[PDB]
């Protein structure tokens, strides 16, 4: 029962120090840039705005499936987390578009330590997002099939927290490497 | 596409003898498991969810690794004594890096760790009195996570090399361009999928403790071991994520040409070092906190005593887990940081070695006024006593920054690490293990050849590692292979006759091993209480059942069992045996870590298709498992009446109550 | 929960547009901006916290607020750790 | 611990003051483990199961005088030794000048492959696996690395200080008496890190170092250029002592520079 929320939330306790070992990390290697981009000149700080919107939307819908999954109602939980898979899925091809017009160009996790820290740290929030939009499909097709049993209201509540945890991280990183990036 | 592959495996040099003798071995137990159970070792081990099996899978897989890794410091001590008066060695360098960065990963991570969570998985649900682990199917993907790490590096002896760079990778020769081999990534692989086992381990014992305790045992009324356990694991949860992202970011800068860790476009090499001793130094203190808890149990069974200090040693490991975090620095004292970091760090690791001292002295003092049976076990805890005292005195020598300017990667250096080790975790996880075979087996170790393998164990590491002080105080640093000074040569053909005298000494646990299950059905340990007993787990069945307890006990006291066995209530057979949830043994973490033994392997050699259909495989079959519904039976009431029946029999058999 | 989310969420939309309207319209010194980031990026987490993860000290009997009070010291003391030994390392690195 | 061995027979002012410390340390931490270790096995003999002269105690649990005690003398002992470990660590930083006299005789070291290289910069000279410097004279090492991590490290003489590609790190050391100190690679480099064996010849006066650069001086080939320094840089692991008789003026600098960009 309250076992696996303890254990998950145990678990995105390791997953904070795994974060805090790619910011000592970006903020050791930050101005580590060897004739490129200096950070300034490639965050592109609107992008982040809509991206961190597009984040605690996608938050705020999940914590909305939350309250209906309260209330024994299996339709707006599985509406709720389809908006918050929506909003998930914008946010991880936005990065891909990022990321790829990084990449195409010379300015690539190669290019200088800088960037290197900066494709682990942002990639690495993109890749818990995108793990978390796998678990997000798999936990609306286990719904679908089964309803909000037992076994799938304790996945809704593991899985809250490590949307909401992705979020705060998400915090950190605009507000450590995007915006401060930006002085 | 087979990619990177090829088929120089290791024709040049006569190592095939050994992967000769590793396929001959497995046919053997190919043709050992054919004549004879196949479906029982599948369907009763190797898909498990039972901490006892699980926790004896471990300690097995840990012996095996520990033949191995013994065979490479045998192999390296011959080389050393060879190559000093002259003689070039039968090891050429590029065998002999491979030989020691093995020996220190597979001794670290697959000989001192998974002995030390073996005797977790199989002691501490029973001293909580919980039935299981918190997540008994991710206890069983973890051990076969370990298991992937195994085989990987089993594998890096047999097609391809194991990394030439020391047992942590430093960067700069552990990067793509000053290491091409395939060696740093067998290193980075079996690494990950360890580390990988080992959080998810440390998860579920923490929650174990924490949510899954015996009703009425508080925390401070918790056995000392499983105190020991909870902050071990802690340190777990805590550090091996940073083991984790440091071998990604090496991962990294090995295939995408990243430059976290290289010296040239903006790369900071010395992060590396930081990190991968951020988590070095508490993984060092996940091997020795358990240990002592084994000790703080050993000690109070084998003297008859109350456990002296049981608040001072409980606050003296919490500090520890503590302060473990704070020390890291002084493993690159040399690095050249400034006089107040250096200063700072190492007045860190000095505070975190008075609660050592207040343990050490907790337990000399539990033995003071008692009865001490020198049972195997408890000569195994004097020894380790003795030695570790020494060696977290060179060790505390080697924190002030000063001496270890000139004392950085001395043997000193290999000697307090290695005496922390062999008379720490080592003497603790043989004492463990004679500890709790009877309650593993049902046997009870063979107690002649167990004081054999101890004497044979001290007297050799001491005949072997004093040596190494003496060659760090005359200035002979790690992994010299060729050429070494002869000057050195003396205490090096008396290192190898320690390494010799700890052959012997693993000769004399193997016989002792053998012995005791040829002489299984004597010392039979019937009432399934051996050597007296001062907790849970000695108020079960020698082989405890499935579920371990029939009735959660009710533990009003802190020696649960000795307060039970001294108050007359220690053997009362209940009312009614209600039917009790279990869960299912599953094979699903067989297949999640068979596409983790592919995946990595083809992530070594750049086979991308078979590394994509790895990885696939193991998220698939991670959704599958999630799909699957049927993961729990309830035993029924007749199997739990006619175990407790045989068991309250036998009870009967000898002093009823 | 609906009413502690809105809140949640008008709070969290209020202390995401303030540095960034800070950051990209300057009108503050590059210390002024600093600390009100940092600020705002702290209180949001908070709020992420209290609110959306439903993070008190009552719930698991403890051991919620415990483990993430001990994991964020544990990251504190990584990250302080790791950027000051780093910086003295650097500053040791260098040709001076 | 051999009386005749590197750290506890220094022939610099460095070691002689780490080997203070680590005799300091050493006993300091002996009248606490000597204890334990007397009393491991005392109180095994003595209680023992056999002897029934003993007391038996069982369920002696805490006791305020035992805890005091064991919580007391080593917070002392430790409290000792962190005072002493923070002193002795601000006195013996690799970089502090060592407050001598004479003035310091500049030695530029890049770790290469598998072998040590030596820019004397006022000197002008280049070597190869060797050294020398007045004894009684200050050393300052201006050590770096040009493939991996190293340690240019001479047991007798003191601190042992890590070498890094494009980092220079400093570190201070004078050698007491006159002679021939070996010195090594103490982080493993690779394959030939066995054989990254130097020595430093601390010379009776400056006139035996003169006549070594002088000898040094009187060498066919130059380091004039990167080019040689690359030639020299190609990967072999026991090199011989080779002198070059002059150096591009900021060869060190230019090493470095080769990663820093
Ligand atoms: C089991 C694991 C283990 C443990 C528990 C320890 C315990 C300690 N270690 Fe060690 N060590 C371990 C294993 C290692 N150490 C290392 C490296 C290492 C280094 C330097 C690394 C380097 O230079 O490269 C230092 C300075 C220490 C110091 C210490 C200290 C002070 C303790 C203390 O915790 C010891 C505490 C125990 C004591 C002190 C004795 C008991 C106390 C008594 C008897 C009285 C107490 C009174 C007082 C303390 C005043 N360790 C390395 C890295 C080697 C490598 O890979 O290169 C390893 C593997
Ligand atoms: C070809 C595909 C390429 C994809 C590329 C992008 C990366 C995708 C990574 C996906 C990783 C897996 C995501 C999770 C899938 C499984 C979800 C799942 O099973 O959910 C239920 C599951 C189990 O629930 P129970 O009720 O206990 O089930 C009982 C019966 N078994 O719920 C859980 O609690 C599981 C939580 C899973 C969290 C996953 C976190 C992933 C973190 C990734 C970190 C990456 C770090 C950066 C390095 C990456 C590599 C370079
Ligand atoms: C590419 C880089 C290298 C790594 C590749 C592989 C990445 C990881 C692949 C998956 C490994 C983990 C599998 C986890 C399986 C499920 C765990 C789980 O949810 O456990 C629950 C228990 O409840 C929990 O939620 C457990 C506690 C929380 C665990 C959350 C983390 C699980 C692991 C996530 C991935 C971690 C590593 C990610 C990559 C890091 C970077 C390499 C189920 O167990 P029972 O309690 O027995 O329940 C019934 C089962 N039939
Ligand atoms: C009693 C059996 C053992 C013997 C005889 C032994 C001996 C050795 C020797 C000779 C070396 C090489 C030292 C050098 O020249 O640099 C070595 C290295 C090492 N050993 Fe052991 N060892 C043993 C068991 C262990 C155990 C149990 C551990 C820890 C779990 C361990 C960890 C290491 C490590 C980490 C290294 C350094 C690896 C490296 O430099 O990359 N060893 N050992
Ligand atoms: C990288 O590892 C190696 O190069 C080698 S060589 C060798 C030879 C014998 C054994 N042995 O008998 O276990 C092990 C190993 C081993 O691990
Ligand atoms: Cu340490």
């Amino acid at each position: 029962g309250g076992t696996k929320i303890f254990g998950f939330w145990i678990y995105l306790m390791s997953d904070c120090i795994l974060f805090s070992i790619l910011f000592a990390t970006y903020a050791v290697l930050v101005n580590g840039t060897a004739g490129g981009p200096t950070g300034k000149d490639i965050f592109e700080l609107p992008f982040v705005l809509v991206e961190t919107f597009l984040l605690l939307f996608s938050s705020i819908t999940y914590g909305m499936a939350a309250i209906a999954m309260y209330k024994n109602n299996k339709s707006q939980v599985i509406s709720w987390l389809a908006l918050t898979w929506l909003f998930g899925a914008g946010f991880i091809g936005m990065e891909i578009y990022e990321f790829h017009h990084l990449i195409v160009n010379g300015m690539g996790p190669d290019r200088s330590g800088f960037l290197s820290a900066f494709f682990a740290l942002v990639g690495t929030h993109g890749l818990h997002v995108t793990s978390g939009l796998i678990w997000m499909a798999v936990l609306m097709v286990q719904i679908a099939r089964r309803g909000l049993t037992s076994t799938n209201r304790t996945r809704i509540m593991c899985l809250s927290l490590f949307w909401h945890f992705l979020d705060v991280v998400w915090i950190c990183v605009f507000t450590v490497v995007y915006l401060m990036g930006a002085m | 596409k087979l990619s990177l592959d090829a088929v120089p495996f290791h024709e040049p040099i006569v190592m095939v003898t050994i992967a000769g003798i590793i396929l001959g071995g497995l046919a053997l137990v190919g043709l050992i498991t054919y004549f004879g159970k196949w479906t029982y070792l599948w369907k009763e081990w190797l898909t498990s969810v039972d901490h006892k099996r699980l926790g004896i899978m471990y300690i097995i897989v840990a012996i095996v690794m520990l033949l191995r890794g013994f065979a490479d410091a045998i192999m390296m001590r011959s080389q050393q004594a060879l190559a000093s008066a002259g003689e070039a060695g039968f090891l050429p360098p590029h065998h002999y890096d491979q030989i020691f960065t093995a020996h220190g990963v597979i001794m670290i991570f697959f000989v001192a760790m998974p002995f030390v969570i073996g005797l977790m998985n199989l002691v501490v649900p029973l001293q909580i009195g919980a039935r299981d682990v918190a997540f008994p199917f991710l206890n069983n993907l973890s051990f076969w996570f370990t298991v992937v790490g195994v085989i990987l590096v089993n594998v890096s002896l047999g097609v391809g090399e194991f990394a030439q760079t020391g047992w942590l990778a430093y960067p700069p020769l552990s990067g793509i361009e000053y290491s091409p081999g395939v060696g740093v990534d067998y290193w980075i692989w079996s690494l990950q999928l360890s580390g990988i086992g080992t959080t998810l381990t440390g998860i579920n014992f923490f929650v174990t403790i924490l949510k899954m305790r015996a009703p009425g045992m508080t925390m401070f009324k918790m056995p000392v071991f499983t105190w020991a356990s909870l902050c071990a694991n802690v340190l777990i949860i805590a550090s091996f994520p940073i083991l984790t992202v440091t071998v990604a970011l090496l991962t990294l800068d090995r295939y995408l040409g990243t430059h976290f860790f290289t010296n040239d476009m903006g790369g900071n090499m010395m992060m590396y070092i930081n990190l991968i001793w951020a988590w070095g130094h508490p993984e060092v203190y996940i091997l020795i906190l358990p240990v002592f808890g084994v000790f703080s149990e050993i000690a109070a069974t084998f003297s008859r005593k109350r456990l002296f200090g049981y608040t001072s040693l409980v606050w003296a490991t919490v500090c520890i887990t503590v302060l473990s975090f704070i020390v890291w620095l002084h493993h690159f004292f040399t690095m050249g940081a400034g006089a107040n970091v250096n200063a700072f760090f190492g007045i860190t690791t000095m505070i975190i070695a008075i609660p050592t001292g207040v343990k050490i002295f907790n337990w000399l003092f539990t033995m003071y006024q008692g009865r001490i049976v020198f049972h195997s076990a408890m000569l195994w805890t004097i020894g380790f006593i003795v030695t570790f005292s020494v060696g977290g005195m060179t060790g505390v020598l080697l924190a002030v920054p000063g001496a270890d300017f000139v004392l950085h990667n001395s043997l000193f250096l290999i000697a307090h690490f290695h005496n922390v080790i062999i008379g720490g975790v080592v003497f603790g996880c043989f004492a463990g293990m004679t500890y709790w075979w009877p309650k593993a087996f049902g046997f009870k170790l063979n107690e002649t050849w167990g004081k054999r393998a101890f004497w044979f164990w001290i007297i050799g590491f001491f005949v072997a590692f004093m040596p190494l002080y003496a060659l760090g105080f005359m200035g002979m640093t790690r992994r010299l292979s060729q050429q070494i000074d002869p000057q050195f040569h003396t205490m090096l053909m008396i290192a190898a006759s320690g390494a010799v005298l700890i052959a012997l000494g693993i000769l004399c646990l193997v016989i002792q091993m053998y012995v005791s299950i040829r002489d299984r059905d004597q010392n039979r340990d019937l009432t399934g209480d051996p050597w007296g007993g001062r907790t849970l787990e000695w108020a079960t069945s020698s082989p405890p059942p499935f579920y371990n307890f029939a009735v959660v006990p009710h533990v009003h006291e802190r020696d649960a069992f000795w307060e039970m066995k001294e108050k007359g209530e220690a053997y009362k057979k209940p009312d009614h045996y209600e039917e009790i949830h279990m869960p299912k043994n599953s094979g699903a973490g067989i297949v999640i870590a068979a596409f983790s033994t592919i995946f990595g392997f083809a992530m070594i050699w750049h086979i991308w298709w078979l590394a994509i259909v790895g990885f696939a495989g193991m998220i698939i079959t991670w959704i599958v498992k999630s799909f699957d519904e049927d993961v729990d039976y309830y035993v029924p009431v007749a199997e739990i009446e006619k175990l407790e029946n045989q068991h309250f029999d036998e009870i009967t058999k000898a002093g009823l109550k | 929960s609906v009413k502690t989310y809105m809140t949640g969420f008008i709070l969290s939309i209020i202390l995401t547009v303030i540095p960034f309207w800070m950051v990209m319209t300057g009108a503050a010194s590059p210390a002024v901006i600093l600390g009100t980031i940092l600020a705002m990026a702290v209180v949001q987490v908070l709020v992420h916290l209290v609110c959306f993860l439903h993070m008190n000290t009552k719930s698991d009997e403890g051991w919620n607020m415990t483990a993430f009070v001990f994991t964020v010291l544990i990251i504190a003391i990584l990250v302080v750790g790791s950027i000051w030994i780093m910086w003295n390392l650097n500053y040791n690195m260098m040709m001076h | 611990s051999g009386c005749n061995s590197a750290l506890l027979d220094p022939k610099g002012q460095i070691g002689l003051e780490q080997r203070s410390l680590i005799l300091t340390a050493f006993g300091l931490m002996l009248i606490v483990v000597i204890p334990a270790i007397l009393m491991a096995v005392g109180f095994a003999w003595k209680y023992r199961a056999s002897n029934k002269d003993a007391k038996y105690s069982p369920n002696w649990s805490h006791s305020n005088k035992v805890e005091a005690v064991v919580w007391t003398v080593p917070i002392l002992i430790i409290i000792f030794l962190a005072v002493l470990t923070w002193k002795t660590t601000h006195a013996l930083e690799p970089s502090k000048p060592l407050a001598h006299d004479e003035k310091p005789i500049t030695i530029e070291v890049v770790s290469m492959d598998w072998k040590w290289f030596f820019i004397y910069p006022e000197q002008g000279i280049a070597t190869v696996n060797e050294i020398a410097f007045p004894a009684n004279t200050p050393v300052y090492f201006k050590v770096t690395s040009n493939s991996v991590m190293n340690s240019f490290f001479i047991p007798r003489l003191g601190s042992q200080i890590y070498a890094m590609a494009g980092m220079q790190t400093r570190l201070h050391l004078i050698a007491n008496e006159p002679g021939t100190y070996d010195g090594i690679s103490a982080s493993y480099s690779g394959p030939g890190f066995s054989g990254m064996k130097f020595k430093a010849i601390a010379t009776p006066d400056r006139a035996a170092f003169d006549q070594w650069v002088a000898k040094a001086k009187q060498s066919p080939n130059t380091m004039s250029d990167m080019a040689a320094f690359e030639k020299l840089a190609a990967p072999s692991e026991y090199n011989q002592v080779e002198y070059f008789s002059n150096v591009k003026p900021d060869l060190f600098a230019d090493v470095i520079n080769k990663f820093m960009a």
